[PDB]
């Protein structure tokens, strides 16, 4: 499927046979990971960090 | 090959994005293929499409940058070109921790911004001007042994997916006046004074 | 407004749920919420709208009704809440301080530690003034009688 | 980049099947236009080819 | 750092969004009802 | 947590953008790009002759 | 009669009333309008745009057409719903009467 | 106010870049007056957005702060309708010659 | 990693400071502020009569 | 061709490596010049930013 496929040489057609396609793409975007994780970068307590 | 450098459209389109050729002519720069580019300094507190202003629009066909061209976050501030006395010094400050880009935290999360702030412009005796020449201002700090260290803010945003930049400087003072010792000055010495006097 | 913005369409988008609809509050005070309770038993508003009453004394609300979207059912760090209210424990510091540099007394200290955030931009926002001279006094008959040459 | 679309993709089926709905409506009035002039000009009776 | 009180770590939550749309609305659909050809 | 000192909302979504080619003087990039939610209320947005 | 609503911005306040016949039977003319629909087809090709960059194109390439049957429509443009609930209609005019 | 990636981890940096600011008809300036620009604006029949920049860095354990704005333009000339008016019309172009 | 694409180094230190007050007016702290790792090659900033 | 390449694609990775030694030595000579501008002008003690 397209979505396994990756940059087909010769390429890839798919027919739609579906009355209703929700997408939900909250967890597709990669720098949502990172955000969810690190918003910035971690840094330690000036304290903690001595 | 990849690097995106401002360039300067021959038939003058773009050149309200750059300093004006009186301060800072433009110059030639090459890439690794024959052709050849037109660049010169962006002006200060300018809004463009930084990707559209490229050399990479104007090297082969003037229209053929895409959507899947974008910015690599990992740039720097490399220089900043300052009016002094009349005429222009270039401060490199490519490496500086304060020239990398930043991530916008507020806003577009592929937003870059830009926040340069700096004390450390030095200007002595033996600075010289983009053109090489070292009078008026800087031939007067050479003969009273002073050195200015003039403060600059350099701020902006950059659009990674987009393209579009937006550019903005603070108003440039000088924050110390050093003796040949590294001591600082009152500004109200006839010696000091007279040289701040011309950096209005 | 319900139709001018788009609010359906965010909850369905954004809760995930095909089927979502907004639930709208009606933030009044005493008085006016004495009348909207009315009749509570079956509170819609349209073909498929519903609503609750929720009310308050602080004088800085008198005489307001405001209406506000929230989500049918309420969720942890639901951001289709209209607002939160985002709360970290309180401290209650103890400790004898020499205050004024003369006197000696222990000050226990509570210290907030909290933000209010809204999310929707929506609001309906009614003032609604004039219960006494309406239901204490004549509005048609006295009409009438002032039609009197 | 190796790996395909994660639901992203099924957005261009949303995006046509809304497209799908908007020339609906766009042809609702359109059509509502077209009748508003018919019947406004002398055309009360059926005819081929108005 | 006498307050060093938490400036760079904070709680994040990620919003849904969930796009969907059948072939035709119902008030699309009702109108010009589908036909497969 | 008194540690998180509090929150970050992040909002993704897919967003309608114009093909368009970079301007040569361009201010700004002419691409009337819009959140794909509001093809909802105004689906005039996803027109394309 | 039967109530369809949309939130399309090109509705605001404009009912519009069709005909339809009460049973829909596939395709029949007696519809008030059809969709026909054959396919929506999605194609991946790493397409050379430009001629000096390479990018992988996922396109959906819709395939269908809207066509109206019956010539009947009754257009009502109604407004004015905040001006008779948010107003007095009937003792305000009395008011207005006083001399 | 975001953190200082760069520098002291006690900086609190504020960057406010707004094109949005907008000033119609009835805004009225900080002594109550409507006159000046807000007048021929209102009369015009006009909105105007404003594109400024505010940035600056505050220490938070030394207090030592820094402020500074960038130039401030016009960026866009309304109607009631939302279109955008070319600013070479001598109806918005009297506004503009007042916002030297 | 190339998930990472760069890296943060974090410098802590411990400052030696005078007990300056906060002036009305100033341009800012005047508190002469200086890493300790000087004071093994300048320890005169510890001076305090 | 279908076979595919041989083993001279690894001077592409050649070519990366010795690039990634005359880097290196740019940015030596680089950051002398650097020390070249700041130890002459007057900087005597640590600080940010220098």
């Amino acid at each position: 499927s397209i979505e396994d496929q990756g940059t087909t040489i010769h390429g890839d057609v798919e027919l739609v046979v579906e009355n209703e396609t929700s997408a939900d793409v909250s967890s597709v975007l990669a720098e949502v990971d990172q955000i969810e994780n690190n918003p910035v970068e971690e840094v330690l307590d000036a304290d903690d960090a001595v | 090959s990849i690097a995106l450098i401002p360039a300067l459209d021959p038939a003058g389109s773009n050149a309200d994005f750059f300093v004006d050729p009186a301060l800072v002519p433009p110059y030639t720069i090459k890439n690794e293929q024959n052709l050849t580019i037109t660049t010169a300094p962006l002006k200060a507190n300018v809004r463009l499409d930084l990707m559209g202003n490229s050399n990479a629009n104007l090297l082969i066909q003037r229209g053929m940058l895409e959507v899947s061209d974008t910015i690599d976050p990992a740039g720097r501030l490399k220089n900043l070109f300052v009016l002094l006395g009349g005429k222009v010094v270039k401060f490199k400050v490519d490496r500086l921790p304060r020239a990398v880009f930043q991530p916008d935290l507020v806003g577009d999360t592929r937003n870059a911004v830009i926040r340069f702030d700096s004390d450390d412009l030095v200007v002595s005796g033996d600075t010289t001007f983009i053109d090489g020449s070292a009078d008026g201002v800087i031939n007067d700090l050479k003969t009273a042994k002073l050195s200015l260290r003039l403060s600059v803010g350099f701020g902006g945003t950059i659009s990674l997916s987009k393209g579009d930049s937006k550019f903005g400087a603070t108003d440039t003072y000088v924050d110390k006046v050093l003796n040949e010792d590294g001591q600082v000055m009152d500004n109200a010495d006839p010696a000091v004074k007279a040289i701040l006097d011309q950096l209005t | 407004a319900h139709r001018d913005s788009n609010i359906e369409a965010a909850f369905r988008v954004i809760s995930g749920n095909q089927d979502e609809t907004p639930m709208y509050l009606f933030c009044s005070d005493k008085e006016i919420a004495n009348y909207l309770m009315t009749k509570g038993d079956d509170r819609t508003l349209g073909a498929y709208l519903k609503y609750d009453i929720v009310s308050t004394n602080n004088q800085l609300f008198d005489g307001k009704l405001v209406v506000i979207p929230t989500r049918a059912v309420q969720q942890e760090n639901d951001i289709l809440s209209w607002g939160q209210f985002f709360y970290v424990s309180t401290v209650i510091a103890d400790l004898p301080i020499t205050r004024g540099g003369h006197q000696v007394t222990r000050e226990i200290a509570a210290i907030p530690f909290n933000l209010h955030v809204n999310n929707i931009p929506f609001a309906l926002e009614f003032k609604i003034t004039g219960f006494q001279k309406v239901m204490g006094e004549t509005q048609f008959n006295g009409k009438l009688a002032d039609l009197k040459p | 980049t190796d790996e395909g679309p994660g639901e992203v993709v099924k957005a261009l089926t949303v995006n046509t099947n809304i497209r799908n709905s908007n020339n609906a409506v766009k042809r609702m009035l359109n059509y509502l236009a077209q009748l508003r002039e018919v019947v406004h000009n002398g055309y009360n009776r059926p005819k081929f080819g108005i | 750092n006498y307050n060093e009180k938490s400036q760079r770590d904070f709680r994040v939550v990620t919003i849904g969004y969930n796009l969907a749309a059948s072939r035709q609305d119902e008030f699309a659909e009702r109108i010009y009802p589908t036909t497969v050809i | 947590n008194p540690i998180e000192g509090g929150v970050v909302q992040v909002l993704p979504y897919i967003a309608v953008m114009k093909d368009v080619y970079h301007e040569v003087s361009g201010v700004k990039m002419d691409n009337e790009e819009v959140n794909m939610v509001e093809a909802y209320r105004d689906p005039s947005i996803l027109d394309d002759e």
